[PDB]
């Protein structure tokens, strides 16, 4: 119940900046430095610099020190990062963290679920959902699959749930890959019993919120 | 020594 | 700055056997007036933001299981797990704070090592609504699989095809440590319909013969 909650994902030209929100709930906000620590595909975690949420002094790393700004908001309980002159190295899941708050009176360590910048000229895109159907007919094992593509989009992530988050045993959502046309495309699947088919009903939930676009599609047999 | 400036939320001592 | 080398960059044991992460600081990061030495462990799951298990080098973690145990001292460190549960599953980092700037090391990949397991194959015709906008998507689903190397092959009237799909792995299980792989073949709606038998076939480990999951258009 000691939350860091950050801003959604973005996409920002190269030599942009971008602004990340980090709203950080639960305990006395002036208490603790809040840490901006960044991770690249497949690489490593990157620290970048801390906050005193009540002194608003802050330290950055030599590597981000002419580049990175991070404020604070005290009365509305928020850290932020700005990251100027982006370029494609940038391209990335920043995240706050309440890093190893050590003390007598327990030690902890917060962090928020991360935002993904993706550095690039091309737009932002909406995806489709198109139901990957199963088969009503019954089998010598029983068991369907089904799902849903969701294809054409940019930047990424998509988040996908199954009927509003009751479905999440048997549930896949494979990463996404990057299509030849510049756009995104994963597929989320699930199995189920054939006899739940014509019976149950499964919707996917679709986010995808560069673009706002929020779909929800019910795969029938 | 250890700059106790590199994380602000360790105290040292506990 | 104090640089964090880890080793080895993955490894692949059994279940309940130990996982042996070790880390080196390229400088001390013990502080002889207090004998603390200012080191931590962190995993991190796919998806997920790193979480802490043990801080000055070898204190755990409320909450932490008693399988996690660091230990070490100076400049040698290791992150012990000393009966690997299917959930372990993740890239464990350790991280000094000795020093600003604070730095993380290379992470280690752990992984389990398990049976094999046949996928269980499925394939799915692109929907009308998709074709309506001039495109077909033909997904092929391998399901809870192992080991993860596993072949696809789309052939199209019994057509070997070729620099036309897509393939995607999640990550291993943390529950039964298998994989599951999607494979997605994109025509335009007018290769889509010059032809009739789709067909993926599956080769794997699993399987003595490889798997053919075919439909007719």
């Amino acid at each position: 119940q000691v939350q860091l909650v950050q801003s959604g994902a973005e996409v920002k030209k190269p030599g942009a900046s971008v602004k990340v929100s980090c709203k950080a709930s639960g305990y006395t906000f002036t208490s603790y430095a809040i840490h901006w620590v960044r991770q690249a595909p497949g690489q490593r975690l990157e620290w970048m610099g801390w906050i005193k949420a009540g002194n608003g002094n802050t330290r950055y790393s030599q590597k981000f020190q002419d580049r990175v700004t991070i404020t604070r908001d005290t009365s509305a309980s928020t850290a932020y990062m700005e990251l100027s002159s982006l370029r494609s190295e940038d391209t990335a899941v920043y995240y706050c963290a309440l890093l190893t708050v050590i003390r007598q009176d327990d030690t902890f360590d917060i962090w928020g679920q991360g935002t993904m910048v993706t550095v690039s000229s091309a737009s932002t895109k909406g995806p489709s959902v198109f139901p990957l159907a199963p088969s009503s007919k019954s089998t010598s094992g029983g068991t369907a699959a089904l799902g849903c593509l969701v294809k054409d989009y940019f930047p990424e992530p998509v988040t996908v749930s199954w009927n509003s988050g009751a479905l999440t045993s048997g549930v896949h959502t494979f990463p996404a890959v990057l299509q030849s046309s510049g756009l995104y495309s994963l597929s989320s699947v699930v199995t189920v019993p054939s006899s739940s088919l014509g019976t149950q009903t499964y919707i996917c939930n679709v986010n995808h919120k560069p673009s706002n676009t929020k779909v929800d599609k019910k795969v029938e047999p | 020594n250890p700059d106790p400036n590199a994380n602000p939320n360790v105290d040292p001592n506990a | 700055d104090i640089v964090m080398t880890q080793s080895p960059d993955s490894l692949a044991v059994s279940l309940g056997e130990r996982a042996t992460i070790n880390c080196k600081s390229s400088q001390n990061i013990l502080y002889s007036s207090n004998n603390k030495n200012y080191l931590a462990w962190y995993q991190q799951k796919p998806g997920q933001a790193p979480k802490l298990l043990i801080y000055w080098a070898s204190t755990r973690e409320s909450g932490v299981p008693d399988r996690f145990s660091g230990s070490g001292s100076g400049t040698d460190f290791t992150l012990t797990i000393s009966s690997l549960q299917a959930e372990d599953v993740a890239v464990y980092y350790c991280h000094q704070y000795y020093s600003s700037p604070l730095t993380f090391g290379g992470g280690t990949k752990v992984e389990i090592k398990r049976t094999v397991a046949a996928p269980s194959v499925f394939i799915f015709p692109p929907s009308d609504e998709q074709l309506k906008s001039g495109t077909a998507s033909v997904v092929c689903l391998l399901n809870n699989f192992y080991p993860r190397e596993a072949k696809v092959q789309w052939k199209v009237d019994n057509a070997l095809q070729s620099g036309n799909s897509q393939e995607s792995v999640t990550e291993q299980d943390s529950k039964d440590s298998t994989y599951s792989l999607s494979s997605t073949l994109t025509l335009s709606k007018a290769d889509y319909e010059k032809h009739k038998v789709y067909a993926c076939e599956v080769t794997h480990q699993g399987l003595s013969s490889p798997v053919t999951k075919s439909f007719n258009r």
